[PDB]
């Protein structure tokens, strides 16, 4: 029946602990980087960054940390958004101050040498093509270049003219001006709060004060078509939404999720989507829609994403976007308003539940403010989303500059004009 | 509320030192297995999947 | 087949010079279907091209009537024998294409070169108009082509 | 005057048997060497 602590540091460093009982302790990092903050002349450093994380540092070898965290039984990982960066470590509570000790200095003690980084180099184009594998991938990321100018634009990984250009100068200035004391947040399940506070005060002397900050990102209502020989055509468009935080972004995750956005029922029909069930009459059965929503500190997106076939992918789309237009004429019934609540419901509580997510929650939500918000408090907010706002965010995405990414046959893909 | 798993949508890799890349979110293709889709990934430069860390 | 990887090295040639590439994307961005075509093999097409769509091609497409024949040492009646030859070859018409619509998109590409290439292209007139030899003049009064070298 | 050989549009891909593959059109280019320092580095590809 224990609480949470929160205790937020001088220098700006913010401290949480949740004493349980699990007999594994996870403590995790958050650093408020990520590929939003880089720019044209230091295009993928961030995805060499993520692959340091077992590098010579100042006061431990790589061969000490591999061998180290082997011999515990431990497991280090990096997580990395367009906004957000992480490290997370997990072990037994009795090796707890070692890993500890490992994850000080791999984000504090960085040396960057330069045959190492020239190693790792191979490893960037390894890692980019298995990711490509999923065609998801590249659909998505040519989305953000072709819904933005400066920021949530820049790749989550490293252009290939870039690969064997990294130097250890790029990600010196990256990790100086960005892994700053009060951009950090240090997130721990297994330990308790004083020990935090101890090693936190080894945070405390480094680094320090804020950090280089980027710039707005600016909308562009563009379109990035890609072509190939696959059977299958993957689509997306997407328009501007407000993000975060307002009522009227839970208003758009509501609209998702009245849109069907994912599965429930192993190999079901999805029988209380209005996508899935007009795509399916009007066309055979191979394909797949459902609603995209993105949100991001500045900016959000909301759209439709559907897999169908190259000669029926024109067809398809028209559907998909004529449901949403009955929404913004007025036409909704408050009975699936009340089911996709409870979808909502689910999915945020069922996500929750294991420790890894529940860690990453925590992590996420201390940057903005520090306070944590309790699941009750965010059911609440839910429950409290009225109709109308659902049909003013359908009428704003209707009304919105749209943009798209296609990848696929496109033969008889229509263009974002035509829609 | 503000994290990708509360708000599918981006990928949000995981790549780790000792542990695979799966990750995502909002990855539309499981869906359409059932529906007739043949077309399957190539095993070109791929590794295992599932991220069998603990057995 | 045997042939199919001489088409890697022919456009890379091609390619080495960015002027190309600027190009190729322009009619790829100012055209919806007929004259987006490259001129070049997509690269995922390099290995899967075949005969019998050659063999297609050449048949709706080598017809008689779309075909002149032009010759300056030669004389006259000796080139009306020798292409008798071929009148029991093809004939009539082929398959029409289609009139290329104007869509007037962007693609950028981001390169890691030092000098940046651009384009800015809008609707003309149609080859062999009255309005086309303005446009041609149009050009040349604002200094279309180098006359005098190193100046 | 229909041939675009004698004016800066597309380029004209070129092949033979004996001879070797150049592209034309007159969009601006040569007249940066004067001014500028372009170099012309061979590379995986030579042809003469």
């Amino acid at each position: 029946p224990q609480d949470l602590e929160f205790t937020k540091l001088p220098n700006g460093l913010v401290i949480a602990s949740l004493e349980n009982y699990s007999p594994v302790s996870r403590i995790g990092l958050f650093i408020k980087a990520g590929s939003r903050y880089e720019d044209f002349s230091n295009l993928g450093t961030t995805h060499l960054l993520r692959l340091t994380s077992s590098l010579t540092t100042k006061g431990a070898s790589s061969f000490k940390i591999t061998r180290g965290i082997e011999a515990v039984g431990g497991k280090l990982s990096v997580t990395a958004t367009r906004e957000n960066m992480a490290y997370t470590v997990e072990c037994l509570r009795g090796d707890v101050d070692i890993l500890m000790e490992f994850l000080l200095n791999v984000t504090t003690a960085p040396e960057f040498r330069r045959w190492e980084v020239a190693d790792l180099q191979p490893q960037l184009k390894i890692d980019k093509a298995v990711a490509f594998q999923n065609p998801q991938t590249h659909v998505i990321e040519n989305l953000h270049a072709a819904a933005y100018r400066n920021a949530l634009a820049n790749p989550l990984y490293c252009p290939d003219y870039r690969i064997g250009k990294v130097t250890s100068e790029e990600l010196h200035y990256f990790v100086q001006n960005h892994f700053t004391s009060a951009r950090m947040a240090l997130i721990g399940l297994g330990v308790s709060h004083p020990v935090l506070k101890q090693v936190a005060e080894q945070f405390l002397n480094m680094r320090g004060g804020l950090g280089l900050s980027g710039a707005k990102a600016n909308y562009r209502g563009g379109e990035i078509r890609e072509q190939n020989g696959d059977s299958l055509v993957h689509a997306a468009f997407v328009a501007e939404s407000a993000v975060a935080g307002s009522a009227e972004a839970n208003a758009f995750s509501v609209l998702q999720h009245v849109l069907g956005a994912g599965p429930h029922v192993k190999r079901g029909s999805n029988t209380t989507s209005h996508l899935h069930q007009a795509v399916a009459k009007a066309t055979q059965q191979p394909f797949d829609v459902s609603a995209f929503n993105a949100s991001y500190s500045d900016s959000g997106l909301f759209g439709i994403y559907t897999i169908s076939q190259a000669t029926a992918a024109g067809d398809v789309i028209k559907a998909a976007y004529n449901q949403v237009k009955t929404i913004a004429q007025g036409n909704l019934s408050n009975t699936d308003v009340q089911a996709a609540k409870n979808k909502l419901k689910a999915g945020y509580l069922m996500s929750v539940e294991s420790s890894e997510c529940f860690l990453e929650e925590v992590g996420s939500q201390a940057l903005v403010a520090g306070s944590y918000m309790p699941p009750s408090t965010v059911l609440q907010q839910i429950d409290s989303v009225a109709n109308a706002d659902i049909i003013n965010a359908a009428k704003k995405f209707v009304s919105g500059q749209k943009s798209m990414a296609a990848s696929g046959n496109l033969g008889h893909t229509p263009f974002v004009d035509e829609l | 509320m503000l994290s990708v798993a509360s708000r599918s949508g981006p990928f949000a890799p995981v790549l780790s030192a000792t542990s695979r890349g799966v990750a995502g979110a909002l990855r539309p293709l499981v869906q359409a297995t059932v529906p007739a889709t043949p077309e399957q990934p190539v095993l070109d430069l791929k590794r295992p999947f599932l991220s069998r860390e603990s057995l």
